[PDB]
């Protein structure tokens, strides 16, 4: 039978079949409901919209994200999301496919317990498994040694792995990711008279950030240049035909990754988090961990981020060490690619959580056969 | 970089040439080009080459002419 | 139009005269694309002037009153009202809705009713909204020829759809709730 | 020399000398022009009437508000209003007196730039300073810790301050204020047949809203009482002698503050925004913030609004905390009193922006010496 891989990330949902090279369905993880009262009878209106359908009609809907900082808050919305993922995008019958899942490290255990219960009762999947996203990211890049910095939509975490052995005590987690950058841009855009307050307009700011932002190699040097001339200015066309122009907002919004204090967080920048995580491992494996930095996830697609990361780490690390930052062009889907690779390995087929096991053990079995 | 961060955000280089001569040598030691005395360049929103009056969702419920 | 036909010695003060002037307005008036340009042409020559026959045999001729009468739809300042024109009212009506549906609402201006039947009013509407609207957006005016009875046709459609027979109001419901039921059941 | 405080709000303009207890001059912020033709020669009719003289003769004028949602839109009209305030209402020469101006948080930066430029070029003031209205509200209360809810004619905003330390990331701004309530009352008054469409008739609706509206403790119980009897019906006499009677509209119009969906807005009511703004702060200062809610602004003067605020917040906060709402009787002039206090302090004399400092850095200086 064919295995299914479903990476239910905070922002987007990636789904497909095991053994494939790319996901088959990718749609936003939003559930939308009408906010205006209907007047025309005969067409019919659904009570809710899921995925791309909710994106198209976003002018009359309020879009609620079922997943916040990597933790499933709304469960009914996530049930509808999985219903969509199973019956309208992949067009499969869940009972006839073993499904794999992903989860951010250091999350509450109730989250994975409820995930296992929902999949074994509502959908009656024959077998399932929950993996750590960083581990799948490392599978996708064909390496067994290195430190993974997966930065998605809700969570940015570091997981050092050496020779197939992980060091749990060195794992870091930071709740600073793409959604916080979108919120910060929405706040900063008010400095130029542009006000976005509604949930539909949050999506527009997200597209602006995707298409016009970049990480500056030297922050103070870049700010001076944009204050001196108009070279860095670019214009974006709003959906209604109006045009907006953003100047130094282009590289200020992503700078929150390296200076979290902009949005009021006390944590250190992601470069410092990576350095702290490397330094907590054994002294004999730091040389290999310095030279195998692997980035993956959507938030690591800002142009120039690799160079800034290399510069910061080199500034932090000793001189004689060699720093190499690995940014494969398909890193946005590294987690799903790794999940597809893991489900297609022969040795992994003995590690599924069968329904029988779950029935005997109960939702608590997720804490034993999974890391 | 740390010195420039204080200058732009706090105003460490406000005097831009008539400092205490103790802060001068420390800055001169950090950056030897002696360009910090010019002052941190700032962006002025008065001119607005790209001024774009935009009526968004909220601004469209209340206007004049 | 009654107040403006006095400028040529024509006086109409009674209700039958009201109906007569309304008939003149229906049969002779039209909406000028450029009011300032059309006003020059009328004052320059006599091509715009037409003739109408009163019920008692007298003949009247009207000139710039042909397009000054319907201009009050665009400039309510003519009758002393502070409100804005219909084009600017339509423009404001769109800017009060959500940003993602403005594109569709520009492309579906539907107009109906007798006052909308003036020749050329669709083109003036299109030009004014295009002047107000962003340059990228497409302004399309939908003016079906039977728009004088669009409301009745829509009522006929809605009274014959199957999914409507459950949205009626019945005497049995009336007796229980009283006249207040109409606001609760209808929009 | 004596300092001036000028709180150019959206609805009313307050002015006076520093150290005084109350503003000397308060007049509506309206610039009006005739909309008829003057057939009598020898009167020498002027072009624009500003202030009270615009309200007295509003039967033949069109009234226009230059400030809206706290953002100045018509700079010539604002120039006229400031000229009137300096010369005809205060009878002072602006070139000899320091001046203090107030602004809402999160405004576009170009707004205060032009204010600085106008004061330093057109009026040639010796010195000026821009403060945030919410902070000045706390100065008048004699408190150094608490959350302020300022709600005037254009803008309703929250600013949390603990021990003189503001938390910018927890600032809330909501464009739902007195003008919106007046417009909604106009839209509802058509239910009883009364029609108001002109700008002169807007001011009458404002007066009836001021003199008859009240905030209901329990909305649903209040509606049933209004429909059951005629106890809440009151009468108002229009300026022409005609009399009108309004029913449940007395408490439906102010209910928009707590339910913005009435006027089509998506954001939450003021109570939920206040609760959310506190909850974005550190957990060790939430007790003080619950204990020191300060309200100010004209939209706060409705009878019984403080009790509704207390009932609404206590239902959201934990049972153990104490909610104390502070509504001083003169809170309609809190901002001006706070400004008068601030301009009178000796320790504030070094924070002025002088002309010699202005020219040196251009109008950009306002973004550094102010907040
Ligand atoms: N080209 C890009 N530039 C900047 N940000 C991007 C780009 N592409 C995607 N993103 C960001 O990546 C986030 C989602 O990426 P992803 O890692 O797939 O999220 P998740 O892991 O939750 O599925 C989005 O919030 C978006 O802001
Ligand atoms: N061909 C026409 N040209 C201009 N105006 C017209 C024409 N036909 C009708 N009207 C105007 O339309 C008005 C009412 O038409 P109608 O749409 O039936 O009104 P209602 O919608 O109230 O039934 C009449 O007063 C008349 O002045
Ligand atoms: N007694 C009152 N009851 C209800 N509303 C009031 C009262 N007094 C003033 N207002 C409202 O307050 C608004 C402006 O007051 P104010 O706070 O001075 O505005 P600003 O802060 O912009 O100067 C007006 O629009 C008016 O509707
Ligand atoms: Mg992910
Ligand atoms: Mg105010």
């Amino acid at each position: 039978t064919t295995a299914l891989v479903c990476d239910n990330g905070s922002g987007l949902v990636k789904a497909g079949f095991a053994g494939d090279d790319a996901p088959r369905a990718v749609f936003p993880s939003i559930v939308g409901r009408p906010r205006h009262q209907g007047v025309m009878v005969g067409m019919g209106q659904k009570d809710s919209y899921v995925g791309d359908e909710a994106q198209s009609k976003r002018g009359i809907l309020t879009l609620k994200y079922p997943i916040e900082h990597g933790i499933i808050t709304n469960w009914d919305d996530m049930e509808k999301i999985w219903h969509h993922t199973f019956y309208n995008e992949l067009r499969v019958a869940p009972e006839e496919h073993p499904t794999l899942l992903t989860e951010a490290p250091l999350n509450p255990k109730a989250n994975r317990e409820k995930m296992t219960q929902i999949m074994f009762e509502t959908f009656n999947v024959p077998a399932m498994y929950v993996a750590i996203q960083a581990v799948l990211s490392l599978y996708a890049s064909g390496r067994t040694t290195g430190i993974v910095l997966d930065s998605g939509d809700g969570v940015t975490h570091n997981v050092p792995i050496y020779e197939g052995y992980a060091l749990p005590h060195a794992i870091m987690r930071l709740d600073l990711a793409g959604r916080d950058l979108t919120d910060y841009l929405m706040k900063i855009l008010t400095e130029r008279g542009y006000s976005f307050v509604t949930t539909a307009e949050r999506e527009i700011v997200r597209d602006i950030k995707e298409k016009l932002c970049y990480v500056a190699l030297d922050f103070e040097n870049e700010m001076a240049t944009a204050a001196s001339s108009s070279s860095l200015e670019k214009s974006y066309e709003l959906p209604d035909g109006q045009v907006i122009t953003i100047g130094n907002e282009r590289f200020r919004c992503p700078e929150t990754l390296f200076q979290p204090s902009f949005i009021g967080m006390e944590s250190a920048g992601i470069h410092e988090t990576t350095y702290n995580s490397i330094m907590k491992c054994d002294i004999d494996i730091r040389k290999d961990l310095y030279a195998n930095n692997v980035m993956s996830g959507g938030t690591t697609m800002y142009p120039g981020i690799a160079d800034r990361m290399q510069k910061e780490i080199t500034a932090l690390a000793p001189s004689t060490m060699k720093i190499k930052i690995i940014a494969p062009p398909e890193r946005k889907y590294s987690v799903w690619i790794g999940g597809s690779i893991l489900a297609s390995l022969s040795t992994f087929q003995q590690m599924w959580i069968t329904k029988q096991e779950y029935d005997e053990a109960g939702p608590s079995i997720v804490h034993r056969k999974c890391f | 970089e740390i010195a420039l961060q204080f200058a732009r955000e706090a105003g460490l280089t406000r005097l831009k040439g008539e400092t205490d001569y103790v802060l001068s040598n420390v800055l001169d030691g950090l950056i030897g080009d002696g360009s910090w005395r010019a002052g941190p360049a700032y962006e002025s929103y008065l001119n607005k080459p790209g001024v774009d009056r935009v009526i968004t969702t909220v601004d469209g419920l209340h206007m004049q002419r």
